[PDB]
RNA sequence: UGAAAUGAGCGGAGUAUUUGAGCUGUGCACGGCCGCACGCACUGGUUUCUUCUCCGUGAUGCUCCAUGUUGGCGAUGAAAUGGGGUGCCCCCACCCGUCUUGAAACACGGACCAAGGAGUCAAACAGACGCGCAAGGGAGGAGAUAUGGUUGCCAGUACUUCUCUCGUACUGAAAGGGAGAUGCAAUAUGCAUCUGUGGUGUGCACACGUCAUUUGCCCAACACC
RNA sequence: UGCAAGGCCGGAAAGAAAAGAAUUAGAGGCACCAAGUGGGCCUUCUUCGGUAAGCGGAGCAGGCGAUGCGGAAUGAACCGC
RNA sequence: UAAGCCCAAUUAGUGGUUGCCCAUUAUUCCUUUGGUAAGGGCGGAAACAAACGGAGAAAGUGUAGCCCUUCCGAUGUAGAUGUGGCCUGGAGGUUAGGACGAAGCUUAUGGCGUGAGCCUAAGAUGGACCGGCCUCUAGUGCAGAUCUUGGUUGGCGU
């Protein structure tokens, strides 16, 4: 919408905003990332630390499909569970299956008082989530 | 110059005391024109249809300090063509 | 239910009965007393409202609303005309019946149709007496149809 | 063109215009890291000594409410 | 001319209309423009200084926010006398994390699909502004909420990120771009990671 | 300057003013004056 | 007819009488206020003549104590001051030429006084100046709105204290100096004056040379009078 | 159809705002534009450079937009928008717009006459009877 | 011009107490307990002078507008006020845009006019503000039909998913690992409970009190852990 | 049961007397986003190089720059404002 | 016998106590506009036809401002933002106009607005299109570039 743009308030200040004194002229420091090291290096090493220099051993051909763990937590396992299911739960009843890898996710990870106890078939398990699930009533069926 | 006040000379009032006797006087500028237009009177006393055309103020107060004082053209100014001429200064409305 | 406290959000900006000319708000909705563009004189809007409007004469009619038929309109406007010579007082005490808050302005709109129409009378009979006079080469008549 | 010109001119104008704000309260950043540390210890392992103590307190004002009515 | 150096420095913004195109809103303010003019509370006018503040200054609270922390009150209040109701002029969300809700009569703007099935679902209502002022007037024994408005992402990233003591996201789409001077101790130097003041 | 506020200000102002309209008679200021004299006076020279 | 009306207009009938009482009321302190005032400050010049006079005719002298209150207004315009004559004139809340305060003399306040000294033409008051000034150029300061005082009844609502009630309190703690001298003055708007009507004749010098400003004793009510 | 009387109809001023400048230069339009002109004589108020408009001069706003027979004016397309201002009559005051009609003109002056609305442009022969 | 006249002033009826004069008693104050007291503070005496005192109208009026006296001119062509034009008088007044510490400059662009004539489009990121939804959000490409139709209005609107993608979790160079509270308790993965702010100081609103404020809980948020 | 520290619980609190014994057009504090500027010049006083300069260089401030208006016949900056 | 210099005064040992002139200043009055603005009214009190006291009253940032009373401020380069703020070509709506004369054009044509501008009048102009209002949209506002193109012009009957 062209009607609201500052070029139309504009209209006779003859200087656009851009000053009497320092024009507006072209390129006044370099085009683009243009001084990184001389006459922007204030700004690079103020608000961008760390933009230069090498980091840690190198990986040609990244494939990320073979490294796929989207995890989760215990406290989220709800809505993996549909509803009717989480109403009927108890320690050492019968409870609800949850599946990750048909789920999208991967590993199980802790952070949790797990909310509804469940069999959750994970790829990847840790010690404190392992714990919890073991401990509260559920169990963890691992898969692959 | 602020054309609103003018200041009058009125002859043989030579001093401050002098004008205040005189504040709230009525002045008049008796000028003329070329074609005689409507007047105050006119067709009652048809013998004042003339050209000679009059300006009125009031004295608003002394102006200087030897007998000196300012006028009110009453809505106006008077014409800057008047200034050297001579002004008339009644003696109503009277205070004594 | 939509309010009309929701309805004036909606139509106060734009409308067919708005007509903003050169600055001034008046409206052109034919259940506003007075003119002016605000709640408590739009017509159409308002859940209950009344009219002053004229009719043969100095009859003066009177358009009401009502909750009820407040959809449905052939339904939901209803007239009823005062006999000719009606005081407004009693134009009104009927509006003022059905929206107490037009009961001022029901009353200055009554008194003016009556203003009105004994205009229209004073004028439509001195035009036509002088209208004698001028001998008309043209005039025009639409037949009776049967 | 002599363009090493140095000046204080207009600065504590332009300081004051915004005014110098006065300091930060002792109260609001202690944030003791500096700091001679085996006191620092002993400060901390009291420090958790007194949050038992007062979540403590925080049930038995639960049970003394409930107790009263 | 006087002397008022400023003037201008001590003159503040407030804005007491709408930024909002809702029409709603448009009432709501309408109700308390009015009620917090002649109620004589203190409730009432703070809704109204909250209900037209724009989006980003009403931070939603999950739900289980509210449950905690009414919770925190509902111990030391008397058992005889209970009637708190959650105001919020923002939106209430549902909190996956948290189930067992007890039934709490919140008051909102808007719920979470989500958020108002499991309220309702564990026994206790929801009722929108226009509701609650037949039910507190005077805003008598409400409880008024506001949100959490410091986790968002965008104050993660204010302040500069290379100024010693401040920790502060930078803005890089590619995470391992900007790992590797000022940040690394091993080359160049470490921002340092705390700073008295 | 204003008759009807200094009254509303003052109430007490009236009397102030007849008090003080009590020393301007040339009869009372005069007399006022012979007394003074008198008693001043005859009290200096007690001492 | 209307319902409410009467639960209305009856209700105004009676804050009316409220009005009324409270206000004929008010009088009668303002009345014994003002009568009690009056004798006070004549049993005060007639004790100093009485001792004075005793101090004399034995060869001895008399101290005139050291007055309290000060009227200060100031002589210049707002251009060209320094960054300390700045902060000092505002906290005197003199921001204006010729505006005008009372404020009590001591160390304090003294040594403020002099820094300013070429702003500031300053004196002794009169009694007779500070009604003239409390009555004609009196502003009370209502809800930050510079009102002109009409009423004895405004002045006992802005001041609570019911120490200050009429205008005749007002001048008292202003003259007196006294228990309430600040929380009187500090909700006085700072008066504002008119020029001089005869004039200095060189606001650029002291008054002690062919000046002006500083502290010119008690002749600051004679050239103050002037501008009211 | 007598106006509605106002207070005092003073003007701050009567003279237009002309732009800096535009006798000597044909093609310079009488409007008014500001001058940015850095050492322009009329941005710094000389004493004898024309006056710039203000907020100062506002019509004093009881007797603004006013017309001087004391009706503020309101326009007409057609006979039908005689009726909004029948009720206020004595305040507003109706202008034929320019390109209705020596047709549509005849009804509109009638049904004012009648109605006793007043148009300014509308004839005014039959007020003048 | 009284369309709420709040008035010592307008209306009604009556003769009031401020000062000055002389003095009371105790006190203060002065002089070296007495003497003084120029007449201060307390009760508050004299009436000789001095002065007016008292009590009366809320709006049932939310807003604006509307009410004198005397003459001149004005009787349908004129009169009158305003706007406009041209000249004159007294006064005031350096030439525009621009670079500039500084322009009326002996600084540069500038004969007149008409019509053209300069912060746009696109992408990535951010922060304000509007909207939807919310631990979820949203597609993209395509498919499917009303449409397998219609010159067109239709290149739109309506419908759809597994997926994709930004999020719910981060950290290490990496191999890898990966977050609640309370109680008991010290076990190189301790054990139990699960209606819950990890603690402390400051902190809306609310609630019960009090003469703004005590305590309760403290939302947001700031700080210390 | 001294001293360090974090608390807890009680005590009092002219909320700061008297002594010249403060004042205030005193809402404190925090944050996001962004423009222009980064050639200055003049003056009281202090002040360095120079014989000096309408020269060059600084300090504390006030101005012009960006601002006229009244005054010193005239003048960016002086005087009043 | 200063209309010069130093000093001093205010109608002059005659009574104490402001000679006079001029600021976009001060004080005050009216009008505007903006607030960190302050407060009040907004449940229509009742009565009331023409003919021979009227009219408004909107729960509201911004308008021709909902109305009213009050208080303070108001200049400004570069720059920032606001406007229910003016104009222009078009698209979605809505309401109108026009051979009884559309756009365009011209005028000592007035009226309204602080202003951009709007609107009416006249054409002894024109000959067929077009206005208001809400919203969308952009190749959207000219006096200056040794600006571009077309024309004209003083110099010059030189």
């Amino acid at each position: 919408p062209t009607r609201f743009k500052k070029c139309r308030h504009q209209r006779g200040s003859t200087f656009c905003g851009y000053g009497r004194v320092g024009k507006h002229r072209k390129h006044e420091s370099g085009r683009g990332n243009a001084g990184g090291m001389h006459h922007h290096r204030i700004n690079f090493d103020k608000y961008h630390p760390g933009y230069f220099g090498k980091l840690g051993m190198d990986h040609y051909h990244r494939k990320k499909n073979p490294m796929w763990k989207p995890t989760i937590n215990l406290n989220n396992l709800s809505r993996l569970i549909a509803a009717e299911e989480a109403a009927k739960a108890t320690k050492g009843g019968t409870l609800p299956v949850v599946d990750l890898q048909s789920s999208g996710y991967a590993k199980l990870l802790g952070n949790g008082h797990i909310q509804v106890p469940c069999i959750v078939k994970a790829r990847y398990v840790s010690k404190l989530a392992d714990k919890k699930i073991r401990k509260a009533g559920g169990a963890v069926v691992l898969q692959a | 110059q602020t054309k609103q006040t003018a200041l009058v000379r009125v002859e043989n009032v030579n001093t401050r005391e002098d004008a205040t006797w005189y504040v709230g006087k009525r002045v008049c500028y008796v000028y003329h024109g070329k074609k005689v237009k409507r007047c105050v009177r006119w067709s009652k006393a048809p013998a004042r249809r003339s050209t000679t055309r009059a300006l009125w103020g009031r004295v608003t107060r002394p102006h200087g300090n030897a007998g000196m004082m300012r006028v009110k053209f009453n809505g106006a100014s008077v014409p800057a063509s008047a200034i050297g001429r001579r002004i008339r200064v009644y003696l109503y409305p009277s205070q004594i | 239910s939509h309010s009309v406290d929701l309805q004036w959000i909606l139509v106060r900006q734009n409308s067919r009965f708005l007509q903003k000319r050169g600055g001034i708000r008046m409206s052109n909705d034919p259940f506003n007393n007075n003119g002016n563009w605000t709640k408590r004189h739009c017509g159409f809007l308002n859940e209950k409202a009344a009219v002053v409007k004229p009719a043969k004469g100095g009859a003066i009619c009177v358009t009401v609303k009502d909750g009820s038929s407040n959809n449905k309109p052939r339904q939901t406007y209803r007239k009823t005309v005062h006999a000719a010579g009606v005081r407004a007082s009693d134009v009104s005490r009927a509006v003022a019946a059905v929206r107490p808050d037009l009961a001022d302005v029901s009353f200055r709109r009554a008194r003016r149709m009556a203003c009105i129409a004994s205009r229209t009378a004073k004028v439509a009979a001195a035009r036509k007496a002088r209208s004698e006079k001028i001998k008309f080469s043209r005039k025009s008549v639409r037949a009776k149809r049967h | 063109a002599k363009s090493k010109n140095h000046t204080n001119h207009n600065q504590s104008s332009k300081n004051h215009r915004n005014g110098i704000k006065g300091p930060v309260p002792l109260h609001l950043h202690n944030s003791k890291r500096g700091s001679w540390l085996p006191a620092l210890v002993n400060a901390r392992r009291v420090r958790k000594h007194n949050q038992k103590a007062a979540l403590k307190k925080r049930r038995e004002r639960i049970a003394a409410f409930a107790a009263k009515n | 001319g006087v002397d008022l150096t400023g003037i201008s420095k001590k003159s503040r913004v407030i804005r007491h209309h709408t930024y909002s195109t809702n029409p709603y809103i448009k009432l709501l303010i309408k109700l308390y423009k009015f009620l917090a003019k002649r109620t004589s509370s203190g409730f009432n006018k703070v809704v109204y200084q909250r209900l037209i503040k724009s989006r980003s200054n009403r931070a939603p609270i999950s739900l289980s926010r509210i449950a905690v922390v009414m919770k925190r009150k509902a111990v030391f209040t008397a058992k005889s006398k209970a009637a708190p109701i959650a105001v919020v002029v923002g939106d209430v969300l549902d909190d996956v994390r948290m189930a067992r809700i007890p039934a709490m009569r919140v008051c909102a703007l808007r719920f979470s699909k989500s958020a108002r099935q499991s309220i309702v679902a564990a026994g206790g209502e929801c009722l929108t502004f226009d509701q609650l002022a037949m039910i507190a007037p005077t805003g008598k024994n409400t409880y008024l909420l506001r949100g959490r408005k410091s986790g968002r992402e965008s104050v993660r990233h204010f302040g500069a990120s290379g100024v010693p003591g401040s920790h502060s996201k930078p803005y890089a789409t590619n995470r391992g771009k900007e790992t590797k001077r000022g940040r690394r101790t091993g080359r160049s130097y470490k921002r340092k990671a705390f700073r008295h003041v | 300057k204003n008759r009807r506020l200094r009254l509303r200000l003052n109430p007490y102002v009236k009397r102030e003013t007849a008090a003080a309209k009590g020393m301007r008679n040339v009869a009372n200021r005069d007399a006022r004056r012979k007394a003074k004299m008198a008693r001043v006076t005859k009290a200096k020279k007690a001492a | 007819r209307a319902a409410f009306k009467q639960q209305q207009t009856e209700n105004f009938k009676k804050a009316v009488v409220a009005r009324k009482a409270a206000k004929a009321g008010l009088k009668k302190t303002a009345y014994l206020r003002a009568r009690k005032y009056s004798r006070e400050y004549r049993g005060a010049e007639k004790k100093l003549v009485t001792l004075r006079r005793q101090a004399a005719s034995h060869g001895n002298y008399y101290l005139e104590a050291k007055p309290k209150v000060a009227v200060v207004t100031r002589i210049r315009g707002i251009a060209k001051v320094n960054p300390k004559q700045r902060k000092i004139l505002q906290l005197l809340r003199l921001r204006q030429i010729f505006n005008t305060v009372f404020v009590k003399m001591n160390k304090p306040m003294e040594n403020m006084l002099r820094a300013v000294e070429p702003y500031i033409a300053y004196g002794y008051p009169s009694l007779a100046t500070v009604r003239a000034m409390v009555y004609k150029r009196g502003y009370l300061k209502i809800n930050g709105q510079r009102v002109k005082i009409t009423d004895n009844q405004m002045i006992k609502d802005k001041y609570n204290n019911a120490d200050i009630v009429c205008a005749e309190d007002m001048v008292n703690q202003i003259y007196t100096c006294g228990k309430h001298f600040r929380t009187v003055t500090h909700g006085m708007w700072p008066f504002k004056l008119a020029p001089p009507a005869g004039g200095m004749r060189q606001k650029r010098r002291h008054f002690v040379e062919g000046g002006d400003y500083g502290n010119r004793d008690t002749l600051i009510n004679r050239f103050l009078a002037r501008m009211i | 159809v007598k106006p509605v009387v106002t207070k005092s109809v003073v003007k701050k001023r009567t003279k237009r705002f002309t732009r800096h400048r535009y006798e000597l230069f044909p093609q310079l339009s009488s409007s008014w534009r500001k001058p940015r002109g850095e050492d322009s004589p009329v941005r710094r108020r000389y004493k004898g450079q024309k006056a710039m408009p203000n907020k100062g001069y506002g019509s004093d706003r009881a007797t603004k937009y006013i017309t001087p027979s004391g009706f503020k004016s309101f326009p007409i397309q057609n006979v039908q928008d005689l009726y909004m201002l029948v009720m206020q009559n004595r305040k507003y005051a109706g202008v034929i717009s320019h390109t209705v009609g020596a047709r549509s003109r005849k009804a509109i002056v009638r049904k004012a006459h009648e109605l006793d609305v007043r148009l300014i442009n509308g004839g005014a022969k039959l007020r003048k009877l």
